[PDB]
């Protein structure tokens, strides 16, 4: 019963190790850190400034004259302005999944779960995680693109044709509120992990082992936020509510991809994105 | 769900 009455939470030292372990994976796993993205956006960098796309002239100069590491699919370059821009986004999404999946392996005891459970977790998780990481690349003016090489204005994106004009505003709406929390990469590392390990995911065979890890990570994250953001109390709470907004972005995202599947034969969804969106909400 | 469980290997 003295053993039974060890209902207490694990020691901070073990949690900090978990925090650090997760962080390293995160740094290794991903190309762009917030710390990095911020350097570019605030201009505190000797790194080449990024090319601002605010209209068609800018866009065309970018496509024509500026060197980009991330490009619109070569086949798709023939297309209407609104298609190309978005096709290029779609391509960078494909990579993000690979990166994200790699990161999840790093989570202590992710692979020790059932693969029917463990694959489901990613199916629902990835876009929530992508939108979370995208916000590091955004401000009210627009979004960083192609590993910081370009910057594309929010208002330009709203000047695109329907339904693409309204496509990105809900992410911008979210990114300005999320970025107001003033999180950093070490906080984000754990928070991403928390997103993946959810017992609410549909079609999960073994919720109990998952709920136990998430609890582990929520404990880890809560302490990390306590240590890292003393000024903001209930950041843990405020941050956990953003998971709601992430969901809502992702559901609306899919519902707009229905329009795209019905509206254009020439917008072709990648086999992987198609797999993930298949039988999703 | 074939591409995903490939990447989980
Ligand atoms: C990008 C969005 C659109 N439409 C967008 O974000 N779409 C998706 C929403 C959910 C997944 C997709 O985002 C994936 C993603 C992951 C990480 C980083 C990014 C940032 N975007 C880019 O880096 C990027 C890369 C290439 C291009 C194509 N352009 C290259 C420059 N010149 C030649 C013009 C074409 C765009 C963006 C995305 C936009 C709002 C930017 C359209």
């Amino acid at each position: 019963i003295s053993s039974d009455i060890d209902q207490l939470n694990p020691e901070s030292a073990d949690l900090r190790a978990l925090a650090k372990h997760l962080y390293d994976s995160y740094i290794k796993s991903f190309p762009l850190t917030k710390a990095k993205a911020r350097a570019i956006l605030t201009g505190k960098t000797t790194d080449k400034s990024p090319f601002v796309i605010y209209d068609m002239n800018s866009l065309m100069m970018g496509e024509d004259k500026i060197k980009f590491k991330h490009i619109t699919p070569l086949q798709e370059q023939s297309k209407e302005v609104a298609i190309r821009i978005f096709q290029g986004c779609q391509f960078r999404s494909v990579e993000a999944v690979q990166e994200i999946t790699e990161y999840a392996k790093s989570i202590p005891g992710f692979v020790n779960l059932d693969l029917n459970d463990q694959v489901t977790l990613l199916k629902y998780g990835v876009h929530e995680i992508i939108y979370t990481m995208l916000a590091s690349l955004m401000n009210k003016d627009g979004v960083l693109i192609s590993e910081g090489q370009g910057f594309m204005t929010r208002e330009f994106l709203k000047s695109l044709r329907k339904p693409f004009g309204d496509f990105m505003e809900p992410k911008f709406e979210f990114a300005v509120k999320f970025n107001a929390l003033e999180l950093d990469d070490s906080d984000l590392a754990i928070f991403i992990a928390v997103i993946i390990l959810s017992g609410d995911r549909p079609g999960l065979l073994n919720v109990k082992p998952i709920e136990d890890i998430q609890d582990n990570l929520l404990q880890a994250l809560e302490l990390q936020l306590k240590l890292n953001h003393p000024e903001s109390s209930q950041l843990f709470a405020k941050l956990l509510q953003k998971m709601t907004d992430l969901r809502q972005i992702v559901t609306e995202h899919v519902q707009l991809l229905q329009v795209i599947k019905k509206t254009e034969t020439d917008m072709s969804l990648h086999p992987l994105l198609q797999e993930i969106y298949k039988d999703l909400y | 769900h074939k591409i995903l469980h490939r990447l989980l290997q």
